[PDB]
């Protein structure tokens, strides 16, 4: 059930139109605007359905994006941080996310995609990148990555829960 | 080529500052 998860996610995320880069002040405001509306709609729906897994906010310039994500399994709760910046050229090849919380846990991957799984995401994005933006990126890249890594990293012995670190 | 059946962004003349403001504020 991979292709169907992918289809559902795009079937619930509203589609954009503009594909501009931050190079142009005005063009960026337009592109950024559609991206925000699509992402806000997605998180509004997702969080309202008590299905929240990520949180993402950005600077007034929309150049750098940051957020956090939480996952639940075996009655335990975990948290992770994320921070990335958009390339000035914004190419057809998707952007790259970084996770400081896991910087050192996961092995140093090849130079280009330290946590950007490529298995199905790279061919999926390359075959279809009409108007795909950050909402689509996270839900079809960050989402599956976390859903693949949580079970594996737990059984392998890399991650643990943090309740016990406090109360 | 119209795409009436496909989903479309909630673009109702909102402003960027407002968009990002509700976004960061939503947590």
């Amino acid at each position: 059930m991979a292709d169907e998860a992918t289809r559902r996610v795009v079937s619930e995320i509203p589609v954009l139109k503009t594909n501009a880069g931050p190079r142009d002040r005005e063009l960026w405001v337009q592109r950024l605007k559609e991206e925000y509306q699509s992402l806000i709609r997605y998180v509004e729906n997702n969080k309202n359905a008590d299905n929240d897994w990520f949180r993402l906010e950005s600077n007034k310039e929309g150049t750098r994006w940051f957020g956090k994500c939480w996952y639940i399994h075996d009655l335990l709760k975990y948290e992770f941080d994320i921070e990335f910046d958009i390339p000035i050229t914004y190419p057809t090849t998707a952007p790259e996310i970084a996770v400081p919380e896991l910087d050192g846990k996961t092995a140093k991957m090849y130079r280009g995609g330290k946590i950007c799984l490529t298995d199905h995401f790279k061919p999926l994005w390359a075959r279809n990148v009409p108007k795909f933006g950050l909402a689509h990126l996270m839900a079809l890249g960050l989402g599956p990555w976390l859903a693949v890594e949580i079970p594996d990293l737990i059984q392998k012995g890399v991650i643990q829960h943090k309740e016990k670190c406090n109360q | 080529g119209m795409s009436v059946t496909e989903l479309t962004v909630e673009d109702s003349g909102e402003s960027l500052e407002d968009l990002m403001a509700k976004m960061k504020n939503m947590w």
